[PDB]
């Protein structure tokens, strides 16, 4: 004694989670590991338990606490879980964000395994976007995982569309490996690029650019086309709306 | 020569219907209303076509994909219930 | 080449077949089960 | 001659695209960078090409 709070309020047995807890110690122990270090807050987060999360945090305290420095809220982002994100991410907001040990934060880990939603809600809160280790974004770390569903829902909203940072050498950002290791992903981002703004005939539609890089750098200058054909996805170096028209005016002074 | 009129024959039935299908769409717009039916039947009394070798089998896995979606459907759900189960369950003793 | 694949269909349905009765036979579970204390 | 020539045709798209944009590639690293926007529109108005049948 106690252990067995650890165990109950893992896998979320409320009454003897209520009954054992309030006593009240003041909670000495609450605020309590063993190894690998954890806490039942954490435990409550990993599993899925919005209801002992949240009378937990009634009780609140510590809030925090690390034994591989993950805390909680990675715990959370880790599966698809939501309520348990929007509660405990809605009690303070000043304790969220945690870059170690190596850098990541509750975004990183949630362009994972994780769902979309999970997402949609950490950006629904303002969280973190820039904070970069080791070298490569959630958003590469994401690709090279090959999820499809995330980088979807990032895109439409809101606060990128597709992110500054970059460097080096590996891995070299940002869209071109999104070209190289997810294609058709584009297409999608691509036909939300354009106009067709008068609708059916006599229309003259803008083509906006995402793809100049843009430098300078005198940087394997066109770039990203050029990953495009190397390697090698070609059926969005086909995608008509785009691509075609920017070489056929490139190709105006080309002419020349 | 080859090359291009291999790819005309790889699937040449769907060009020559939709070329007779493509006649009689432009044939019937233009003819006058008041003659059709007649001529029309709507039956027909019945008293070397087209190819087997012709054939796209991807869709098999299309078909299989679908069910599989359908399974992790008919799995989550349960993953849900039995942490539900845990939730419930009477663990004493012994702990 | 296409068999191995209708090979591995037939499979899959078994699968579901030994699936479907393991979800029936839960919510059977619960139906018989002790849920007291705690609720 | 018909081996080869329908595996070049197999995919011949690429073939093309990537000998424009090479081209494109390699006189956009010679010519000097203040001759760059202009030209370049950066945009553009609006107002018997690639084979559907070749895939993976």
């Amino acid at each position: 004694k106690k252990s067995p709070l650890h165990f109950a309020a893992s896998y979320g047995r409320i009454n003897t989670c209520q009954r054992l807890l309030q006593d009240i110690s003041d909670t000495r122990l609450l605020n309590e590991g063993d190894l690998h270090g954890m806490t039942p807050l954490h435990l409550a987060a990993k599993n899925g338990h919005d209801k002992v999360v949240q009378l937990l945090l009634k009780k609140g305290a510590l809030f925090l606490s690390d034994h591989n420095g993950w805390t909680a809220l990675h715990h959370a982002s880790m599966g698809g879980y939501t309520q348990t994100m929007k509660v405990i991410l809605d009690t303070n907001l000043k304790c969220t964000d945690r870059l170690d040990e190596d850098g990541n934060t509750a975004l990183h880990f949630a362009a994972r395994e994780g769902h979309a939603k999970a997402v949609a809600l950490l950006l629904s809160h303002n969280a973190d976007i820039v904070l970069n280790k080791q070298q490569a974004s959630f958003l590469h770390l994401a690709l090279h995982n090959k999820r499809k569903e995330v980088v979807l829902t990032i895109i439409r909203s809101k606060r990128w569309d597709e992110c500054l940072k970059i460097f080096s050498h590996n891995s070299p950002g940002n869209k071109c490996p999104i070209t190289e290791m997810i294609e058709y992903l584009p297409e999608c981002m691509k036909v939300l690029l354009d106009f067709c703004m008068l609708h059916s005939t006599e229309d003259k539609s803008c083509r906006d650019y995402y793809i100049e890089y843009n430098f300078k750098y005198l940087y394997e200058p066109l770039t990203a086309l050029n990953a495009m054909v190397q390697n090698n996805r070609i059926e969005l170096l086909n995608h008509p709306v785009c691509k075609e028209y920017l070489l056929m005016k490139w190709l105006a002074y080309g002419f020349r | 020569a080859v090359g291009d009129i291999a790819d005309v024959q790889k699937h040449a039935s769907l060009k020559r219907i939709a070329m007779q299908v493509e006649l009689h769409t432009s044939l019937e717009k233009k003819l006058p209303l008041w003659f059709l039916r007649k001529v029309d039947q709507k039956s027909t009394i019945v008293y070397q076509e087209i190819p087997n070798a012709d054939k796209s089998l991807e869709m098999e896995i299309l078909k299989q994909k679908y069910r599989l979606k359908d399974l992790t459907f008919l799995l989550e759900k349960q993953h849900e219930l039995i942490k539900l189960i845990i939730q419930k369950m009477e663990i004493i003793s012994e702990t």
